[PDB]
DNA sequence: GTATGCCACTAGTTATTGTGGCC
RNA sequence: GAGGCCACAAUAACUAGUGGCAUA
C-alpha cells in the first residue's frame, strides 16, 4: 500500500497545542487503549526531538461506555486545509437534504489500514498527561490515517467510492454522503423498510435517524393582546426596533407615535387606525419566509446559541450577522449537557445541509467549557467554538419563535 | 550504550560562529586545566581547522545562548512540577543525585560540530585550543528533554519488575519512594543504584544518603506532610515599591498551605507607575491587612500528602471585597492544601458568580493536582444559587456541593419586579455628558409632573446614566418604575453587585434594598418615546 | 456622520517586578 | 559575554469582539 504525499501549506509550522489536563479515570483510559493501538502499529512512541503536539481526550461513545479515544485535530485541519479541500474535495451532495430518513454510521475503522507519509507522521504527535506532573509524558504518533484529521478521508476517498460504488447501481435513488468518519445515507423509503436497507450496506462494507425535511424554520409571533399598556408597547418597541436589522421593512413610528408625554408604566393606550396596520404588517413580515438570505460558499457558517431557560435553547446559524441561513430551538440534565447536545445536533444538520461544520458562539466561560465537553460529547469531530455574551435583546427576540 | 537523539538546528540556520575574547592568563591556567582531563574521560575533543565554528567560553563551562536560538525545539519536560498535596504517603523515601547526568549521554554525532570552542592563547598570537562536546553539555537547550528520556528509558525495567516502588524524575535526581519497612527499601535503592550504574549512571551510596525531611522546589517534604520553607516577611516602618512586590510574593506563595491570606490592599497599592525605589505610604486598610497576614504566618502548618480512596472535599469562605480562600481535606482539620481566589477589582461582580469562579479555578487546580474534582461545600443556599442561575444568561455546572452555614453567606439583597407596578410613580432617568470638559448632567422627569436635573464635574456618560437612577431612586416612595435607556446601568442593577470600588453603585444597592417593589425597564433612546424624549431634553440642555 | 469614548460581558497578547526553583 | 529557564502572582502596555449608551 502506497501513502499519498501530504504537505503543510509552506508557510507554516507543526501544532504546538497544550494539552488542557486530564482525570485520572480517562488517563488511565487512554493508556490501555494507546499501548493497544501501539501493539497493532498503528502508533509509535516518539523521542523528545519531535516539538508537535495535539489534545487527546477520551469520550464515552457508540452509546456503550467503554471508552474510546478522541484526538482533537482542528488546529493540523486548518494548517492542511489546502490538501483536504481544494486537492482531494470530497464534494457535497445537495440531494441529501431533501431525503425523508438519513441515518449515520462510523466508518472510523476503515483509515486504520491505509500507511500516512513518512514525513507527514511528526505532525500527529500526541502527549497521553500524567497525574499531578508526575510522570513525564507518554508521546506518540500515527502511521496510519489517523481519526478526526480532514485529509484521512481525502486519501481514502477513491478507495471509498469503490467499496459503494456496487452499492449505487443496486439502489440509485439512495445518496451517500461521507464527512470525516460518518457516513451519512439519504432515502425517501418507509421507515421500515429504511432499516434494512441501511443494514444490508453495513454488511456489504463490513466484508472489506435524522429526518432533514422535518427540520423547518418557525415565524416570529408577536404579543396578542386586548389591552396594551405604555408597558407592553414599549417592549415591543425596543425588540422590533432592534429586529429590523434582521427585516429591514418592520417599523416602530406608529407605535412609538402613541407613546405622547410622560406616561405611566401601567396606563392602557388603545392601537389606534395606524397602529393596528403597522402592527398587523409587522406580524405578516415575520410570518413570511425571511429573504435576501443565500449561502455562500466561501464563507464560514457560524451557530450562536442562547441560553433560554428551563432547558430551553435558540440558536442561529449564520455567515453574516442578522442574515439567518437557519434558525431553531433545542428542548430537552445541566447546561453543559444540553448545551453539548444542542452543539451536536447543529453540527450535524449543518454537515447534512451544506457539508460543513459551523463555528460555534458559546453562552459559557471557556475554563468551565474546556473541563466539562468531553463528559457528554459522542461525535468524532470537535467545532471550532468561541465564548460570548448573550445581549438581553438577542434572548428576548428568539424566546417569540413559534414552537412545533 | 546509550543511544544518541538526533538533533538538527532550526530551518534555515547555521551553526553559532562567536568570537572568543582574551582572558587573563589566571584563567586560561584553569581553563586547560579543566579541558585536559575532560578530553582524558571523553566528554571533549580537540578539532582543528575543518571545524568553522564557535561559542565563547564562560556551573557552565560555555555560554551557549547563540547556539540555543538556532537549536531545534523540543516538547519539553517538566513543564509544570508536582504540587506537594498530589503526593500519596510513603514509609521510606530515598533521593539519588546522579553524579555524573549530562557527561554519560552522548551527544548526536553530526551535532558535535556546533558545540565548538576555543581556549584562547596568552598573547593572542598564538592560536588557541579548539574543542567539541561528546556528551550534553552543561547549558545547552536540549541536553535536559535528551538527559531525561534516556533515564525514563533506563527506569522503564526496573518500574516493571518493582510496580509498588515510585521513582519520580526531577533534574538530576531520583526521588524514590516505597511502604517496604526502611532495610527492605534499602535492600531496593542498592539493586536501583546497580541498575544505574550499568549505563554508568553513579549516585550516592548508603552512607551518602540525606534523610528527610528533603528539600525541593521551596518545599520541606516528610513522609507523611509536607510544609513550605518557613516564611519571613520584614518589618519596616518605610516600605518602598519593590519591598511591596516582595511581601506579595512571600504572601501568595505562602497561600498555598498557610489559610486565609489576603493581599488585595497591598496590590492597590502597587498600582500606576512607580520607581521601584518610591516609598509608598501604606494605607491603613493595607496596614490592617498586614497586621492578618503577620498573625496567620506564626503559627504553624503543614499539609498532608493524598489518600487516593478518600473523597477530597473543598470548602470556601467570603473574605470581603472580592476575596475567598479555600481549603482541601479529606479528613477535618488535615489540609492537603489552600488557596486563594481574588476577583478582577476594577469590574463589581455579583457575589454568586464570584463565587462560581472560586469554584471553577479550584476545580480545575484539583483536575491538575488529584485528577479528580471535590466536593464543594459552599456558603451559599442551594435556592440562592437557583434562582441567580436560571436567570442568568449564561450557563454553567458544579457537580456536586453542598450549602454549609459558615458566615459571611451570600445572598441576593434584593428582587427585582418582573411586572410594573400599578400606582407606582413612573421615573424617566437620562444622562448627558461631553468629552472634552468632562461636564455632565443627570435627572429624571415623572408622570406625576416631578423633574429634577443636577449637574456633575469629571464624569462620563456612563455615570451619568447611573447618578440618573440614583437620583429617581433618592426621591421615590418604597415603589417605583425606572425607565432608562442604559443597558450598561441597567445590567449593572439586575446583576446584583457585591459592594465595590465605586460609591455611586454602592450608594444605589442601598437604595434598592431599602425599596419594597422596583420595576426597572429599557427602552431604546431617540424613537420618540415619550418620559425618555422629556427627560432627554432636561439632561441635555447645559450639554448638547 | 460616521467616529469615538464609555464600561458591562467574552477572549486574549508582550513586557516588567516578585515568590519558589533551575542552570 | 548588558543573564537566561520553569511554575505562580502582581503591575503596566497593547488591546480585540458583543452590547446599549454618550458626545461630535
Ligand atoms: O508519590 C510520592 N510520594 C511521596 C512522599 C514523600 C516524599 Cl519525601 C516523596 C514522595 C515522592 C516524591 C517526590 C518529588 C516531589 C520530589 C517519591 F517519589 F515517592 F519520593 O512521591
Ligand atoms: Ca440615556
Ligand atoms: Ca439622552
Amino acid at each position: 500500500i502506497e501513502t499519498v504525499p501530504v504537505k503543510l501549506k509552506p508557510g507554516m509550522d507543526g501544532p504546538k497545542v497544550k494539552q488542557w489536563p486530564l482525570t485520572e479515570e480517562k488517563i488511565k483510559a487512554l493508556v490501555e487503549i494507546c499501548t493497544e493501538m501501539e501493539k497493532e502499529g498503528k502508533i509509535s512512541k516518539i523521542g523528545p526531538e519531535n516539538p508537535y503536539n495535539t489534545p487527546v481526550f477520551a469520550i464515552k461513545k457508540k452509546d456503550g461506555t467503554k471508552w474510546r479515544k478522541l484526538v482533537d485535530f482542528r488546529e493540523l485541519n486548518k494548517k492542511t486545509q489546502d490538501f483536504w479541500e481544494v486537492q482531494l474535495g470530497i464534494p457535497h451532495p445537495a440531494g441529501l437534504k431533501k431525503k425523508k430518513s438519513v441515518t449515520v454510521l462510523d466508518v472510523g475503522d476503515a483509515y486504520f489500514s491505509v500507511p500516512l507519509d513518512e514525513d507527514f507522521r511528526k505532525y500527529t504527535a500526541f502527549t497521553i498527561p500524567s497525574i499531578n506532573n508526575e510522570t513525564p509524558g507518554i508521546r506518540y504518533q500515527y502511521n496510519v490515517l489517523p481519526q478526526g484529521w480532514k485529509g484521512s478521508p481525502a486519501i481514502f476517498q477513491s478507495s471509498m467510492t469503490k467499496i459503494l460504488e456496487p452499492f449505487r447501481k443496486q439502489n440509485p435513488d439512495i445518496v451517500i454522503y461521507q464527512y470525516m468518519d460518518d457516513l451519512y445515507v439519504g432515502s425517501d423509503l418507509e421507515i421500515g423498510q429504511h432499516r434494512t436497507k441501511i443494514e444490508e450496506l453495513r454488511q456489504h462494507l463490513l466484508r472489506w435517524e435524522l429526518h432533514p425535511d422535518k427540520w423547518t424554520v418557525q415565524p416570529i409571533v408577536l404579543p396578542e393582546k386586548d389591552s396594551w399598556t405604555v408597558n407592553d408597547i414599549q417592549k415591543l418597541v425596543g425588540k422590533l426596533n432592534w429586529a429590523s436589522q434582521i427585516y429591514p421593512g418592520i417599523k416602530v413610528r406608529q407605535l412609538c407615535k402613541l407613546l405622547r408625554g410622560t406616561k405611566a408604566l401601567t396606563e392602557v393606550i388603545p392601537l389606534t387606525e395606524e397602529a393596528e396596520l403597522e402592527l398587523a404588517e409587522n406580524r405578516e413580515i415575520l410570518k413570511e419566509p425571511v429573504h435576501g438570505v443565500y449561502y455562500d460558499p466561501s464563507k464560514d457558517l457560524i451557530a450562536e446559541i442562547q441560553k433560554q431557560g428551563q432547558g430551553q435553547w435558540t440558536y442561529q446559524i449564520y455567515q453574516e450577522p442578522f442574515k439567518n441561513l437557519k434558525t431553531g430551538k433545542y428542548a430537552r440534565t445541566n447546561d453543559v449537557k444540553q448545551l453539548t447536545e444542542a452543539v451536536q445536533k447543529i453540527t450535524t444538520e449543518s454537515i447534512v445541509i451544506w457539508g460543513k461544520t459551523p463555528k460555534f458562539k458559546l453562552p459559557i466561560q471557556k475554563e468551565t467549557w474546556e473541563t466539562w465537553w468531553t463528559e457528554y460529547w459522542q461525535a468524532t469531530w470537535v467545532p471550532e467554538w468561541e465564548f460570548v455574551n448573550t445581549p438581553p435583546l438577542v434572548k428576548l427576540w428568539y424566546q417569540l419563535e413559534k414552537e412545533p | 550504550p546509550i543511544e544518541t537523539v538526533p538533533v538538527k538546528l532550526k530551518p534555515g540556520m547555521d551553526g553559532p560562529k562567536v568570537k572568543q575574547w582574551p582572558l587573563t592568563e589566571e584563567k586560561i591556567k584553569a581553563l586547560v586545566e579543566i579541558c585536559t582531563e575532560m578530553e582524558k574521560e571523553g566528554k571533549i575533543s580537540k578539532i582543528g581547522p575543518e571545524n568553522p565554528y564557535n561559542t565563547p567560553v564562560f556551573r557552565k563551562l560555555v555560554d551557549f545562548r547563540e547556539l540555543n536560538k538556532k537549536t531545534q525545539d523540543f516538547w519539553e519536560v517538566q513543564l509544570g512540577i508536582p504540587h506537594p498535596a498530589g503526593l500519596k504517603k510513603k514509609k521510606s523515601v530515598t533521593v539519588l543525585d546522579v553524579g555524573d547526568a549530562y557527561f554519560s549521554v552522548p551527544l548526536d554525532e553530526d551535532f558535535r560540530k556546533y558545540t565548538a570552542f576555543t581556549i584562547p592563547s596568552i598573547n593572542n598570537e598564538t592560536p588557541g585550543i579548539r574543542y567539541q562536546y561528546n556528551v550534553l553539555p552543561q547549558g545547552w537547550k536540549g541536553s535536559p528533554a535528551i538527559f531525561q528520556s534516556s533515564m525514563t528509558k533506563i527506569l522503564e525495567p526496573f518500574r516493571k519488575q518493582n510496580p509498588d516502588i515510585v521513582i519520580y524524575q526531577y533534574m538530576d535526581d531520583l526521588y524514590v519512594g516505597s511502604d517496604l519497612e526502611i532495610g527492605q527499601h534499602r535492600t531496593k535503592i542498592e539493586e536501583l543504584r546497580q541498575h544505574l550504574l550499568r549505563w554508568g549512571l553513579t549516585t550516592p551510596d548508603k552512607k551518602h544518603q540525606k534523610e528527610p525531611p528533603f528539600l525541593w522546589m521551596g518545599y520541606e517534604l516528610h513522609p507523611d506532610k509536607w510544609t513550605v520553607q518557613p516564611i519571613v516577611l520584614p518589618e519596616k516602618d518605610s516600605w518602598t515599591v519593590n519591598d511591596i512586590q516582595k511581601l506579595v510574593g512571600k504572601l501568595n506563595w505562602a497561600s498555598q498551605i498557610y489559610p486565609g491570606i489576603k493581599v488585595r490592599q497591598l496590590c492597590k497599592l502597587l498600582r500606576g507607575t512607580k520607581a521601584l525605589t518610591e516609598v509608598i505610604p501604606l494605607t491603613e486598610e493595607a496596614e490592617l491587612e498586614l497586621a492578618e497576614n503577620r498573625e496567620i504566618l506564626k503559627e504553624p502548618v503543614h499539609g498532608v500528602y493524598y489518600d487516593p480512596s478518600k473523597d477530597l472535599i473543598a470548602e470556601i469562605q467570603k473574605q470581603g471585597q472580592g476575596q475567598w480562600t479555600y481549603q482541601i481535606y479529606q479528613e477535618p482539620f488535615k489540609n492537603l492544601k489552600t488557596g486563594k481566589y481574588a476577583r478582577m477589582r476594577g469590574a463589581h461582580t455579583n457575589d454568586v458568580k464570584q463565587l462560581t469562579e472560586a469554584v471553577q479555578k479550584i476545580t480545575t487546580e484539583s483536575i491538575v493536582i488529584w485528577g479528580k474534582t471535590p466536593k464543594f461545600k459552599l456558603p451559599i443556599q442551594k435556592e440562592t444559587w437557583e434562582t441567580w442561575w436560571t436567570e442568568y444568561w449564561q450557563a454553567t455546572w458544579v457537580p456536586e456541593w453542598e450549602f454549609v452555614n459558615t458566615p459571611p453567606l451570600v445572598k441576593l439583597w434584593y428582587q427585582l419586579e418582573k411586572e410594573p407596578i400599578v400606582g407606582a410613580e413612573t421615573f424617566y432617568v437620562d444622562g448627558a455628558a461631553s468629552r472634552e470638559t468632562k461636564l455632565g448632567k443627570a435627572g429624571y422627569v415623572t408622570n406625576k409632573g416631578r423633574q429634577k436635573v443636577v449637574t456633575l464635574t469629571d464624569t462620563t456618560n456612563q455615570k451619568t446614566e447611573l447618578q440618573a437612577i440614583h437620583l429617581a431612586l433618592q426621591d421615590s416612595g418604597l415603589e417605583v418604575n425606572i425607565v432608562t435607556d442604559s443597558q450598561y446601568a441597567l445590567g449593572i442593577i439586575q446583576a446584583q453587585p457585591d459592594q465595590s470600588e465605586s460609591e455611586l453603585v454602592n450608594q444605589i444597592i442601598e437604595q434598592l434594598i431599602k425599596k419594597e417593589k422596583v420595576y426597572l425597564a429599557w427602552v431604546p433612546a431617540h424613537k420618540g418615546i415619550g418620559g425618555n424624549e422629556q427627560v432627554d431634553k432636561l439632561v441635555s440642555a447645559g450639554i448638547r
